[PDB]
């Protein structure tokens, strides 16, 4: 439970250097995806004159 | 490395601080690296100590000579004394060791000493660059400031962190461990050598 | 509320203090020895 905690935190006691995980990979995630998420979404995505 | 390990210290917050999580592994690492060298010491002494019994043994006690047994008698008591010794000075050694990672002492004066000079460091640049042929370009504000660069001036100043701490513990050890070891392994074992005996 | 390798590994470790007997039985054999 320590150890989840200071992951959490980001005080993890080792740091997976082979890819991105913790509470960095966590921020990176609802940054780039959140964003292009919002950006993607058309605000009148769809619509019909006739 | 030092990059990732950075950014994974850095957390679901935003990286506008430098960790100190990583700085903690770092230094905690080398300091776990400075074992080994105290075992290689302790050997070595060992081995000075069986070398100077043993000399002593064939030439200043050469009366002990004539009588194999007692010689023999003497060298196994020697050398049992020096097995039993040795854990004592390892454990000895351990605990001094490890008394330094348990306490960190963060209001050293160096440390202060260093922050600040490493602080100055971009002040001093900065003067530089704007003391060096001034103006074309006659505009005020100069870009030279900058934005981006700030990761390598972390991983430079937690470098230097890291060197400066393992430079003190260096010399901390260097200092305290040959006390210590001439206070056990020597005049202890010294003193204890002629009651065995008795 | 709710809550082999290791193994060998030690049990290789701990049949290695054998070595620590066999010296001392080694010295005592000598220690015999040299009073014929």
């Amino acid at each position: 439970a320590t150890e989840y905690c200071n992951t959490i935190e980001g005080t993890a006691k080792y740091i997976e250097t082979s890819e991105l995980c913790g509470g960095a990979r966590i921020c990176y995630i609802f940054h780039e995806t959140f964003g292009r998420t919002l950006e993607s979404v058309d605000p009148l995505g769809g619509l019909n004159t006739i | 490395d030092i990059l990732t390990a950075i950014r994974n210290a850095t957390g679901p917050r935003p990286a506008l601080f430098v960790p100190e999580v990583s700085f903690e592994l770092l230094v905690k690492r080398q300091i776990k690296r400075l074992e080994e060298p105290s075992l290689r010491c302790v050997e070595l002494v060992h081995e000075e100590m069986q070398r100077i019994i043993q000399h002593c043994s064939n030439y200043s006690t050469q009366e002990l000579l004539r009588f194999p047994k007692l010689h023999d008698a003497i060298v196994e008591v020697v050398t049992c004394l020096l097995r039993k010794r040795l854990p004592v000075t390892n454990e000895m050694v351990h605990n001094l060791v490890a008394i330094e990672l348990a306490y960190i002492n963060t209001k050293h004066p160096d440390f202060a000493d260093a922050c600040g000079l490493m602080n100055n460091n971009i002040e001093e640049q900065r003067r530089n660059r704007l003391a060096r042929e001034l103006p074309l370009l006659d505009v005020p504000v100069p870009v030279a400031r900058k934005l981006s660069a700030r990761e390598q001036r972390d991983c430079e100043v937690i470098e230097r962190l890291i060197k400066s701490y393992f430079l003190i513990v260096r010399k901390n050890i260097q200092d305290s461990v040959p006390k210590a070891v001439m206070h056990f392994l020597v005049n202890h074992v010294k003193d204890t050598l002629q009651s065995e005996l008795v | 509320g709710q809550l082999e390798d290791m193994a060998q590994r030690r049990k290789e470790a701990a049949d290695m203090l054998k070595a620590l007997q066999g010296a001392s039985q080694i010295i005592a054999e000598i220690r015999e020895t040299h009073l014929w």
